């Protein structure tokens, strides 16, 4: 599913990718290079 | 209806030791956090990206 | 029907004109993923004139809207593909196109 982030490019060299978990929500949250992808996965199972 | 055949490269994956979770009465910390970086990527190193 | 998207950038400054053969790696995919065609499986790049009508309009925009080095994802509309006729045997009638395009370089 596309979601839109500035500079918006396939991973490439020297690219950083930040993963942020909170599992109250439950949210999964992403950064590209600094910069917030307008995106989340959310209301996941927790069963593991 | 016909069985399709077309070659595709072999996948791997690679996790930490670290594993985090939910429940009640749980002693682990909820929200977590990590990065990766990368060095060396080729597109096209085969026919499949 | 002729939509680009970027996958990875390239300079942006240098455009296909007309004339000048374009030089291209390509996958191409219908739009519910089967893959039909494919340059990097011979292990040539596919080289094409514009205002030739050598390729289908959906190439013809998209390259033109491409640039030197780019990689990006076109979508096509029947219409401007093959259409209701189709490719016997490749592309079914009234299909939408899904290509994936390296722009190599232009000559």
């Amino acid at each position: 599913r596309p979601v839109t982030s500035p500079g918006q490019h396939l991973l490439a060299p020297e690219d950083v990718v930040s993963c942020c978990l909170d599992l109250s929500v439950p949210s999964i949250s992403f950064r590209i290079n600094g910069c917030p992808v307008q995106g989340v996965f959310e209301a996941f199972n927790l069963d593991g | 209806l016909l069985l399709q055949t077309n070659l595709i490269n072999y996948v791997t994956s690679i996790r930490p030791n670290i594993f985090v979770g939910r429940a009640e009465g749980s002693t682990q910390y909820g929200k977590w956090y990590f990065e990766v970086m990368v060095d060396e990527v080729v597109p096209f190193l085969t026919a499949q990206a | 029907g002729v939509q680009v998207e970027t996958i990875s950038p390239g300079d942006g400054r240098t455009f296909p004109k007309r004339g000048q053969t374009c030089v291209v790696h390509y996958t191409g995919m219908l739009e519910d993923g089967k893959k039909f065609d494919s340059s990097r499986d011979r292990n040539k790049p596919f080289k094409f004139m514009l205002g030739k009508q050598e390729v289908i309009r959906g190439w013809e925009e998209g390259v033109a809207q491409m640039s030197v080095g780019q990689r990006a994802k076109l979508t096509i509309s029947p219409d401007y593909a093959y259409g209701a006729t189709g490719h016997p045997g490749i592309i079914p009638p009234h299909a939408t196109l899904v290509f994936d395009v390296e722009l190599l370089k232009l000559e």
